[PDB]
């Protein structure tokens, strides 16, 4: 009824919040990173996005590390 | 500059130079205005043409021979219905898995050109060829016609282009032919030659 | 030279070089002002000729298998009146040795080879006799005008060596095109309102004038 | 062309192409799996 | 940089005047905008032809009007939602339509559905020919300045072409269609059976068996012996008893004299042959005897200014919809409308808002053209110097005026609530103790009904039915038209009328004159038509814009309008629609309740409001469950409005700033810098939540209360 549903929800926005994260950070460095924002880089976006099947495990050793705050 | 164009009198496009075989200046819509764009473009035709061919020759050949008289073989349109010797899911992924190392290899040849150039358990062979879409090599080049003078390749690759073109309309044709009229390419060819005049719509 | 309901607006521009200029332009169509679009003065004197040329050959063609058909000529079944010639399938039609679309389809491909050839000639000039075309290019070259390309080809006869032969025969031809386009607009509108063949029509005019004329219909 | 692709890239465009391959998507799985209120699995 | 960039990109999108400063180019994208929009709405045209065609029972209605719901929508079987189709007849199921479609291809002769198909295709064709001549003539050929400043050729076109022939086109396929195939549907002839509109051209017998006077031919029309063509050709007058329209005939000889009447209007001003006026001429020379020197000036004004004829014709074609709206009910002009309740109340209720919507339009583009493009140095006009050179004058007694309306009308309900609350019955102002009756109008219903006979010696009955002295006209059992009384109820309600009518004008009237300059703030003009405020300074100068004067006109439009169609609803269901016996006794919808009921506010809380809207909350489970739906769903978006109306901009600013911080916690925070909606943008997203909320509130309620009963 709610636990099993419940799980499959929060791996879906992790997933969903990690591909988001993950992209700002890759754009932060740029010259003018304010215009990759309005006109999404679809090349640099399609790597990223199967990159959020792993983001238990990405998250979990992020955070060890200490890179996950800033 | 002064080549034939498709439509004589006008200008061609700045990107069509008529460097590349079959070359005739005609992209209206500009969909490869940008180089990697040409040279995408470029590949799919190419490959395009060869499978015309390939399929072409399959489709009309043995209905000729059908309908003469040598042999019996079904309609092609019906060809997916016959009985096998196994269901045909499993004949899908068996070619599926095998033209996926093949087109595998393909795509790792345009990316980075040189880099599938070796045989990967026996590197003793090698392929000879120089440009992409043209391997070349023993496998695909028995007769040694692929290297010569680059008047002799730039026009056989030119009159393969125009065969391929030609392949490719052909093929259209029969799929729409058959869809039509309902019976098969050569029936209608007869059925035309009989009276040309009337035997349309 | 003469002058045919010539306003002073109008006589500004038609100064006189186009072939039969009479200073007709009671709407100022031709007004050099504000050109745009199909509204150009060369281009609207080059469909006048190309109009009255097709109408000089309709206006003969659409009456001839009437004139030959009552004096024997030709078998009475291609004695047809121009409506009923299978242009029209509704008011009749006849069978040739195919049907009508596939000749439509077949008039299409070849005048649109001609028509475009012309076109491409019009736009930029000489350029159709530089490429190919079966060897034919030598003398579709034109002569620099777009309505009087000239050549071997169109003038086989080599009339109007001289200039004032030429200037002569342009405006006859103007004249003809123009009456023309008048006997055609009769043709349409007699064909429309009294129901049969226009040579029928002056027939049944001349069997009793009194009663035959536009007041009876 | 080029500009035909940076159209494209645009954030409105972008965004309702995903949204309604979404909205299709969970159409087709309401449609294979009608009034579902717990998981039998 | 930061996300008010994307706001402003869309606020500024059809603002060509601030792109460029050439009149040229603002013209051709006038022109080309124009031509996209004429697409729009004919492809939207021909949705709305295709659909009927397939998905609708038009068929099934045409053999049976009065029993058969119209219906051309069906829902797809999805989550449920098959629940929307209702058996509304005819062996179909889908959504009751309200637009009175069905009615229109009925009176135009429409008899299968192959015909709308084609209309249709016909349609589509003409959207893309409509965008392709808009691409032409923007970026191939654009006309020059002087082509559009053309007023004089202009006028004559669009009067003796548009309108003039439009009218003679539409009353020759009147009187070669619709007259014979309507006669032949109103003989109770199948409609399978009916011949083809094509066989009355070329058959000439069969159109001379039903008119005798078509054996005559053209003929009599040249000899001037034009009472041989009085058999399609009526002056009859009322309605029609089988169908309950207007006669058909008389729409036929109405359009012919229109078309004629604009045919000669269109030869009057100047063009290149020297015959006719000019308008610069008649302006000019035009001196009476108050005026003194004239309207000298206003021919530039309006030929080198584009929002001054915008406003113009914005007020103009809002008031032409608000009569089209009146004119419609009373006279009702296509056959089995009247008896259809369903759709009168919906084309009464769309147009009022329409019109409202188009006349503060044309008040706010007026204000745009006084801060903008006001310039009494090149171009001065003595009238608008003298009208702002009073202005103190004109709004102290337009104010006055709305205050003394206000008390004389609506302290009248609030002292027969009080009297009724009191005991005291004999003390209100009703029917049975102090009555207020509005004679005038009675005057006019009396002498309208007496006209025919007397001053129109022409006319066999009236012209409506509503002045009081004519005949019940049933149809189908259902009551059509009869006399509406007018009583002291129907006092109070016209003036309530008036003062909101008045109160909207003195807004929009103060903003537009003081939009330049005021006694507060002596520079307004430099500050912009669209500017928030001037500081706290003087107290607080909060709204002093155009601006914001249209944005509150709005509000009072909404109220204004939103009165009427509740007078309409109440004294239409109350006091003409109903059920007649087989004996002739009529039983209205609410049994004549208005006339008691509706002069305190207790009356309309609890008769109308409260005892009709119990249709929209029992319409769960059924076929209407959708306007149960939006009824709820309204509510939310009215209230969600008062968020943005009531609060300010700083407080969100610095709620966003800690979400900011908290962003920032994590490496998420965008590189477009967050910021919370500008002072007039936020007025601007709370009143389109605030009218879209009160609308949609009011749309359900009507559709779900007047379907079903
Ligand atoms: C009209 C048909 C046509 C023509 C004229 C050519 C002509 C050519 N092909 Mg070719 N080809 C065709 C159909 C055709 N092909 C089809 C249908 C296929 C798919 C089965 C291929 C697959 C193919 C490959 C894989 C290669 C060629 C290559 C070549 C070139 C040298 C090889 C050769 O012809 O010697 C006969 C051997 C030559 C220009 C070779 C090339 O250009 O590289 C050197 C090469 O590697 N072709
Ligand atoms: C190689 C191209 C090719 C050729 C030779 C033919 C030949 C033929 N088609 Mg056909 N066809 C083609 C392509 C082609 N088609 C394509 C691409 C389509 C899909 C649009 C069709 C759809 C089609 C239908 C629906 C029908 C035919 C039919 C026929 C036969 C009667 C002729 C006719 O009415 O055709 C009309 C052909 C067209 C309307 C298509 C236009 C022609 C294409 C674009 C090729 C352009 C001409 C080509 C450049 C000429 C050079 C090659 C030359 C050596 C032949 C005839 C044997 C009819 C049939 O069965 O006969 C009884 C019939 O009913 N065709
Ligand atoms: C509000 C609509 C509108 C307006 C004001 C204009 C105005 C103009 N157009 Mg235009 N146009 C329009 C719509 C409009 N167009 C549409 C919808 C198309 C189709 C794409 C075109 C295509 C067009 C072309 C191709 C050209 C113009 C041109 C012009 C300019 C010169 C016109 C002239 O001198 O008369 C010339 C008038 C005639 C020669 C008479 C033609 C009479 C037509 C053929 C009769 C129409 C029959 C009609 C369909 C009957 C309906 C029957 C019923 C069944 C529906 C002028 C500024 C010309 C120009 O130079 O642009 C600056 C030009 O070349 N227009
Ligand atoms: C000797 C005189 C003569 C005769 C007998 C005909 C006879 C005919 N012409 Mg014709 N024509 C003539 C001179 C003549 N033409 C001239 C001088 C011109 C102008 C150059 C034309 C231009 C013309 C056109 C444009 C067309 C005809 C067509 C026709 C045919 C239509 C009648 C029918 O049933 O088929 C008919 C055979 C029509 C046809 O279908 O031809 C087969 C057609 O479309 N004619
Ligand atoms: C503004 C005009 C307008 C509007 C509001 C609609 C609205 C609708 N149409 Mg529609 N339609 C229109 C114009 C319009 N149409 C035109 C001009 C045509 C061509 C003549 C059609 C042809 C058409 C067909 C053939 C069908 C609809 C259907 C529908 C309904 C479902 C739409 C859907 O699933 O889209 C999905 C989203 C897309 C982007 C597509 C919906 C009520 C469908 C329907 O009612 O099925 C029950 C249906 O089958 N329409
Ligand atoms: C622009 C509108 C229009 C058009 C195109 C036509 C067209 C036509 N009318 Mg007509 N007509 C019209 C308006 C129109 N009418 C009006 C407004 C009246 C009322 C005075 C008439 C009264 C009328 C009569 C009385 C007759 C026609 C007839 C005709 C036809 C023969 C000419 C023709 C189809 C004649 C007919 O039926 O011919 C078959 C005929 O006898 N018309
Ligand atoms: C013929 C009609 C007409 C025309 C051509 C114009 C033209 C113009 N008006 Mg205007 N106006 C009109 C009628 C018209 N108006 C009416 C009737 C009113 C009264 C309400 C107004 C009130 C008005 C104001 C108050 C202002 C203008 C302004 C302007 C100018 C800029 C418009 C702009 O940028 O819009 C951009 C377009 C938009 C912002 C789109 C609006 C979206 C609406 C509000 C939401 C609709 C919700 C919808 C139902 C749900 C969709 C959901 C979907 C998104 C998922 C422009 C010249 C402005 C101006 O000149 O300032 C200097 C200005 O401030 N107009
Ligand atoms: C992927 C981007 C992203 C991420 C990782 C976060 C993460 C967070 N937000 Mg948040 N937010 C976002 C986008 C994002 N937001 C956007 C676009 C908005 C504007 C609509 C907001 C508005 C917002 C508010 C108002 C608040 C947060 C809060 C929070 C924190 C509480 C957890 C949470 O889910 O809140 C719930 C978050 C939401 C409900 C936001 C809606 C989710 C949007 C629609 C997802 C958009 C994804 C976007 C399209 C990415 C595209 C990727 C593509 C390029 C590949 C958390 C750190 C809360 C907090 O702790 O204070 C700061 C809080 O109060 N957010
Ligand atoms: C006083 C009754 C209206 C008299 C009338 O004709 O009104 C209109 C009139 C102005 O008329 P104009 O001079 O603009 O035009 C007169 C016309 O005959 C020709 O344009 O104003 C006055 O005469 C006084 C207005 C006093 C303020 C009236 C407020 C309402
Ligand atoms: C691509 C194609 C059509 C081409 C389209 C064109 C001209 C587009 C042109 C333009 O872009 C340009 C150039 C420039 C732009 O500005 C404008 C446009 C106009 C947009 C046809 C065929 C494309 C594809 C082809 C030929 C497919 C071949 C199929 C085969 C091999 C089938 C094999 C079998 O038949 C056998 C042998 C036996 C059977 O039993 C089983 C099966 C499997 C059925
Ligand atoms: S900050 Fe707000 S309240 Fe203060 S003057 Fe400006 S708009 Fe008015």
């Amino acid at each position: 009824e709610f636990i099993t549903p419940g799980i499959l929800f929060l791996y879906i926005a992790g997933w969903i919040g990690w591909v988001g994260r993950s992209y700002l950070i890759a754009i932060s460095g740029e010259k003018k990173p304010a215009m990759k924002e309005i006109i999404i880089d679809v090349p640099l976006a399609s790597r990223i996005i199967f990159r959020g099947f792993i983001w238990p495990v990405a998250a979990y050793r992020e955070f060890l590390n200490g890179d996950l705050i800033a | 500059p002064d080549r034939p164009i498709w439509f004589p009198g006008s200008t061609p496009p700045e990107w069509l130079d008529g460097s590349l075989p079959g070359d005739f200046g005609f992209d209206p819509l500009g969909l490869s205005s940008d180089p990697d764009s040409l040279k995408w473009n470029v590949q799919a035709e190419i490959v395009h043409c060869r499978w015309a061919m390939l399929g072409a020759a399959g489709i009309f050949i043995p209905e000729f021979l059908t309908k003469i008289g040598i042999l019996n073989t079904p309609s092609w349109y019906t060809a997916g219905e016959q009985e096998y010797f196994t269901d045909k899911t499993t004949l899908f992924v068996v070619e599926l898995i095998l033209i996926g190392w093949a087109e595998g290899r393909r795509w790792a040849d345009i990316i980075k050109p040189g880099s599938v150039n070796t045989d990967p358990v026996f590197p003793n062979n090698k392929l000879t060829g120089t440009d992409v879409g043209y391997p070349g090599g023993l496998w695909f080049d028995p007769l040694g016609w692929g290297s010569g003078s680059p008047a002799k390749l730039k026009e056989l690759r030119t009159k393969e282009i125009k065969n391929g073109r030609l392949a490719m309309l052909a093929v259209m044709g029969a799929w729409f032919q058959h869809i039509y009229t309902g019976t098969g390419p050569i029936d209608n060819l007869f059925a035309h030659l009989a009276d040309p005049g009337h035997a349309t719509i | 030279r003469p002058l045919w309901f010539a306003s002073s607006q109008s006589l500004s521009y038609l100064d006189g070089s186009l072939p039969g200029d009479y200073g007709f332009d009671p709407l100022g169509l031709s007004d050099p002002e504000g050109t745009g679009g199909f509204i150009e003065p060369r281009w609207l004197a080059y469909g006048e000729i190309i109009n009255g040329r097709f109408a000089m050959l309709g206006a003969a063609g659409a009456i001839a298998p009437e004139i030959l058909g009552k004096a024997g000529l030709i078998p009475a079944e291609t004695a047809l009146p121009w409506f009923q010639t299978g242009v029209i399938p509704p008011a009749g039609t006849y069978t040739y040795w195919a049907d009508n679309y596939t000749l439509f389809v077949l008039e299409m491909a070849l005048m649109g080879f001609a028509e475009h050839r012309r076109l491409q000639d019009w736009y930029n000039p000489g350029s159709m006799g530089k490429q190919y075309f079966l060897g034919l290019e030598k003398g579709l070259a034109g002569s620099g005008n777009p309505a009087y390309p000239g050549g071997p080809f169109f003038n086989p006869l080599g009339f109007g060596k001289d200039e004032k032969s030429l200037k002569e025969l342009k405006l006859k031809e103007v004249k003809n095109g123009r009456l023309a386009m008048l006997a055609i607009l009769g043709y349409f509108i007699q064909g429309l309102v009294t129901g049969v063949g226009p040579y029928q029509n002056l027939l049944d005019h001349l069997a009793d004038p009194v009663n035959n004329n536009v007041l009876t219909s | 062309m080029r500009d035909l692709k940076t159209y494209l890239s645009v954030a409105p465009v972008l965004s309702t192409l995903w949204f309604g391959s979404l909205a299709g998507l969970l159409i087709e799985i309401n449609r294979l799996f009608p009034d579902a209120l717990t998981f039998p699995f | 940089d930061t996300t008010t960039w994307i706001w402003n990109l869309h606020a500024d999108a059809h603002d060509f005047d601030s792109h460029t400063s050439d009149l040229e180019e603002i013209s051709r994208k006038v022109f080309s905008a124009h031509f996209g929009q004429l697409s729009i709405i004919f492809l939207w045209l021909s949705g709305m032809y295709f659909h009927g065609a397939r998905f609708s029972n038009y068929e099934a209605w045409l053999s049976d009007p009065t029993h058969i719901g119209p219906s051309a929508q069906v829902v797809w079987p999805i989550v449920g939602q098959e629940i929307l189709n209702g058996d509304v007849g005819g062996g179909f199921r889908g959504i009751q339509i309200t637009s009175g479609f069905f009615q229109i291809w009925r009176a135009s002769g429409i008899t299968s559905e192959l015909q709308l198909y084609c209309t249709a295709i016909g349609a589509l064709v003409f959207a893309a020919l409509m965008l392709f001549a808009g691409w032409f003539h923007y970026h191939k050929a654009a006309p020059k300045l002087a082509w559009f400043q053309d007023v004089e050729s202009m006028l004559n076109h669009h009067l003796a072409g548009l309108l003039g022939l439009g009218s003679l086109s539409w009353a020759g396929h009147q009187v070669h269609v619709s007259l014979p195939i309507n006669q032949f549907l109103n003989a109770g002839v199948d409609p399978k059976e009916i011949p083809l509109p094509h066989e009355f051209i070329l058959n000439r017998d069969l159109l001379a068996q039903l008119y005798p006077s078509f054996a005559e031919g053209a003929t009599p029309f040249f000899t001037l012996n034009w009472s041989k063509y009085s058999e399609f050709l009526t002056f009859r007058g009322g309605l029609d008893p089988v169908t309950g329209g207007l006669w058909l005939t008389d729409i036929a000889h109405h359009h012919l004299a229109i078309a004629i009447l604009f045919l000669i209007a269109g030869h009057m001003y100047r063009t290149n042959w020297g015959i006719g006026h000019g308008i610069k001429d008649i302006l000019e020379a035009h001196k009476g005897p108050f005026t003194g020197q004239g309207h000298k000036g206003l021919y530039e004004i309006l030929t080198t200014s584009w929002h001054a004829q915008l406003s113009l014709n914005l007020a103009m074609l809002g008031s032409l919809t608000i009569i089209v709206a009146h004119h419609m009910y009373s006279m009702p002009p296509y056959p089995y409308l009247a008896t259809d309740y369903a759709t009168q109340l919906s084309l009464f209720t769309h147009h009022m808002w329409i019109g409202g919507f188009l006349i503060v339009g044309a008040a706010a583009h007026a204000a745009i053209f006084m801060v903008r493009d006001y310039d009494p140095t090149n171009r001065y006009n003595d009238l608008l110097d003298r009208v702002l050179r009073h202005r103190d004058a004109i709004i102290s007694h337009l104010n006055w005026v709305c205050i003394f309306l206000g008390f004389h009308s609506f302290g009248l309900y609030i002292h027969n609530d009080t009297m009724s609350a009191l005991g005291r019955p004999q003390d209100m102002f009703s029917d049975t103790a102090i009555q207020l009756q509005p004679v005038f109008a009675q005057w006019i219903q009396n002498t309208h009904a007496l006209a025919p006979g007397v001053t129109a010696p022409g006319e066999t009955a009236s012209t409506s039915l509503t002045w009081g002295g004519g005949e019940l006209v049933a149809v189908g059992g259902k009551v059509a038209l009869l006399p509406i009384p007018l009583g002291t109820a129907d006092f109070l309600v016209h003036h309530i009328h008036a003062f909101t009518i008045h109160v909207t004008v003195l807004i929009l009237l103060k903003g537009v004159l003081f939009a330049r300059s005021s006694r507060l703030i002596p520079d307004k003009a430099n500050l912009g038509f669209r500017f928030p405020c001037d500081g706290p300074g003087r107290g607080g100068t909060c709204q002093v814009s155009a601006w914001d004067h249209v944005f509150l006109g709005l509000f009072w439009m909404y109220n204004a309008i939103s009165v009427v169609i509740f007078h309409f609803s109440w004294k239409m269901q109350s006091d003409v629609w109903g059920s007649i016996s087989d004996q002739g006794v009529v039983t209205h919808i609410t049994g004549g309740n208005f006339a008691q009921s509706s002069i305190t506010i207790n009356g309309w809380l609890r008769d109308f409001l409260w005892a009709q809207a119990s249709q929209v909350i029992q319409s769960y489970g059924s076929s209407l469950s959708a306007y149960g739906l939006f009824f709820l769903g309204a509510h939310f978006v009215w209230a969600f409005s008062l968020m943005f109306l009531f609060s300010g901009r700083g407080y969100w600013q610095e709620l966003i700033e800690s979400i900011v911080w908290a962003h920032n916690k994590l490496k998420v925070a965008p590189a477009t810098q967050p910021r919370a909606l500008s002072i007039i943008q936020g007025r601007a997203v709370g009143v389109t939540h605030y009218l879209l909320g009160g609308i949609a509130t009011t749309w359900a309620f009507f559709l779900a209360r007047i379907i079903a009963v």
